[PDB]
């Protein structure tokens, strides 16, 4: 399996605190950023759309996408419209905007079965 | 006398500074900003200070914890180069001596962002205005002490105080940096600064450099390349440690060799024995420069006013903090004395 | 059929480590909150990304797996490079412990997050079953 | 040298020789230099207007 990176779009603060994790910011051998640092009102929807699918889909070593649930919330179309299982996604919460579980995918599709 | 000769060319200077001290938040204010809890209640109550509309530019949507600090920060900024503009002689060089700890920011966070290979731009808009110098954009040329000594410090205010680098190597020429810088300012208050403010002026620099000296101590027991001879070169040389402490903790290696030392101290014993060291030093910094307030005719109300300032950002960007995070609970945790 | 009876099971534990994930989450951010208070050591009043290195390789790498029709995702400690990230931000000399307390917050979070992904993969898998 | 003059917010350029061989670059230059004259007053014009 080549997917072995963490790919992370977060702010300012949640990006510090999964550095202090121990995620890396480049790739070990490519030197790739697989860090998206997201600026509240400053960047546009546009940037994180393109960052989700360049983690999503043109990087072939992204295991697993850190996303802070209101980045995730600003594109919730375009995260709900990615279906590949292969770099997995998780909606982390950030510093000013604690998890929501109105937002979760996971309880929406149980609610799909309607039991 | 301290009157005297004072208010010719300081009259005027330290009327303003002392209208800005008059401008420090009181416990009542803090405590209408505490009773917020969003960041839109805490900017309705902080223009009801001499903050004022400082934030009126800042939409409710856009109000972060971060503009909040860089907005009040901002405004100590530009009360300070206001006075710094009305000095001149040896009032002057005093908030030019103010200036150069922040010289020494610059420097560090120059170099870091250099080694850590960050936007050059990035780390220029992220540069102190206080303290910046004009060949400070050079800095992220090279990687090396020797280079950029030769390269910008050689012409720099800090170019006394340098008598490839890694994050260890910059902290250990930042904490050089500041010593030198520590001792040559308390020489300057003590031959150019007129007594009163000499003396709490001195003060408050042996107060800096005890809490750079105690927090150099403490933090060599968990690491392993800061070698006994190191440490000597990171104590400054000005403080109440000094001798005997600072060269107790030169040589100690476990934390009760530091807490011994700091019971030779009558001043910081306790700091290590009870609740956080870095919450006393706040405080203690806090009440010293409560008392610096107390001096009507000494130019050490200056330094007294911005380490004001500095913390009541401090404490301001906390109440943002348990604002924005919720954490209610640690909201009244801030240093105040006015 | 048991396999709703497992689906509430798997709800549980996703509820859990979100739970212990949103606490770790909390923790770490206020720690770092108090370790913007407490800046004196500080470069710029800041413990962010003035400090961010952009060269950093992390100490964690994350392993994909399958087994049946369910994928395993798991983060691992690997992958002087790959150093302590306090570093950093100066973490010999300049850092208040509130941020090591934070790294260690965030460093909870990371099992967490794991498990976290572990369990909603196989709360979705099990619903596709059904 | 090149990072301590871009570091002052020089513009740098690369000239092709010491000798008259830049003349090449220097009629290449003059040419984008004519079309972007053109170009510039066929949008000054339009804004004056």
């Amino acid at each position: 399996e080549k997917r072995t990176l963490i790919a992370v779009i977060a702010d300012e603060d949640t990006t510090t605190g999964l550095l202090l994790a121990g995620i890396g910011q480049i790739t070990p051998e490519t030197q790739e950023k697989n860090f998206f640092v997201y600026q509240e009102g400053k960047t546009t929807k546009e940037e994180i759309t393109d960052k989700f699918n360049h983690f999503t889909e043109e990087r072939d070593d992204i295991a697993i996408l850190l996303i802070n649930q209101h980045i995730a919330e600003n594109i919730r179309a375009r995260v709900d419209s990615f279906t590949n299982a292969f770099p997995a996604i998780l909606e982390i919460p950030s510093k000013d905007h604690p998890y929501d579980p109105e937002k979760d995918s996971v309880l929406k599709r149980v609610r799909k079965l309607f039991g | 006398m301290e009157g005297v000769y004072f208010n010719i060319d300081n009259g005027f200077i330290e009327g303003v500074v002392r209208g800005y001290r008059n401008g420090l938040l009181s416990n009542n204010q803090y405590i209408n900003l505490t009773q917020c809890d969003t960041l839109e209640d805490l900017k309705l109550q902080l223009s009801s200070t001499d903050y004022g509309n400082f934030l009126s530019s800042v939409s409710s949507e856009s109000l972060t914890t971060s503009l909040i600090q860089e907005y009040a920060s901002s405004k100590l900024y530009h009360e300070f180069n206001y006075i710094r503009d009305q000095s001149s002689g040896s009032t002057r060089k005093f908030m030019d001596y103010i200036t150069y700890g922040y010289m020494i920011d610059n420097v560090a966070l120059m170099i870091t962002g250099t080694i850590h290979d960050r936007d050059k731009g990035e780390i220029l808009q992220r540069c102190h205005p206080l303290g910046w110098f004009d060949t400070l954009p050079t800095l992220s040329v090279a990687t090396d002490l020797e280079s950029l000594y030769e390269t910008v410090l050689v012409d720099t205010p800090l170019a006394p105080y340098f008598k490839e680098l890694d994050d260890m190597n910059i902290e250990i020429i930042r904490n050089k940096l500041y010593k030198a810088y520590l001792e040559d300012f308390y020489n300057f208050v003590t031959e150019e600064i007129p007594e009163p403010a000499k003396e709490c002026m001195q003060t408050l620099l042996g107060f800096e450099a005890d809490r750079r000296s105690i927090n150099i101590a403490l933090n060599s027991l968990q690491s392993s390349d800061i070698d006994p001879d190191l440490k000597s070169d990171l104590l400054p040389n000005i403080g109440k440690l000094y001798p005997l402490a600072t060269f107790h903790l030169a040589q100690a290696q476990d934390f009760e060799g530091v807490r011994a030392a700091l019971a030779n101290v009558y001043e910081y014993r306790g700091f290590l024995e009870t609740g956080n060291l870095e919450d006393h030093f706040y405080q203690l910094e806090m009440e010293l420069c409560r008392d610096a307030f107390t001096q009507q005719f000494a130019i050490s109300t200056v330094w007294a006013w911005m380490k004001s300032k500095e913390q009541e950002v401090r404490n301001i960007t906390w109440i943002a903090e348990c604002i924005a995070q919720n954490q209610r609970e640690r909201i009244n945790n801030y240093i105040s004395v006015y | 059929d048991e396999q709703y009876l497992r689906l509430i099971e798997l709800l549980s534990n996703y509820d859990s480590t979100l739970e212990q994930l949103q606490k770790g989450f909390q923790d770490g951010y206020i720690q770092l909150s108090r370790s913007n208070y407490y800046n004196k050591d500080s470069l710029r009043g800041n413990y962010g990304e003035d400090y961010w290195d952009e060269t950093y390789i992390g100490q964690l790498m994350a392993t994909v797996e399958e087994k049946n029709s369910k994928v395993v995702v798991e983060i691992v400690k690997r992958k002087k490079q790959d150093y302590d990230p306090i570093l950093m931000f100066g973490g010999v000399l300049s850092v208040p412990s509130s941020l090591r307390q934070s790294q260690t917050s965030f460093k909870g979070c990371i099992p967490l997050i794991a498990q976290l992904i572990n369990y909603k993969n196989e709360i979705l898998t099990l619903v596709e079953t059904l | 040298i090149r990072k301590i003059a871009e570091s002052l917010d020089a513009n740098l350029y690369d000239v092709d020789s010491s000798n008259e061989g830049r003349s090449q670059q220097l009629a290449k230059v003059n040419k984008n230099l004519s079309d972007l004259y053109t170009v510039l007053k066929t949008t000054s014009t339009t804004l004056e207007s």
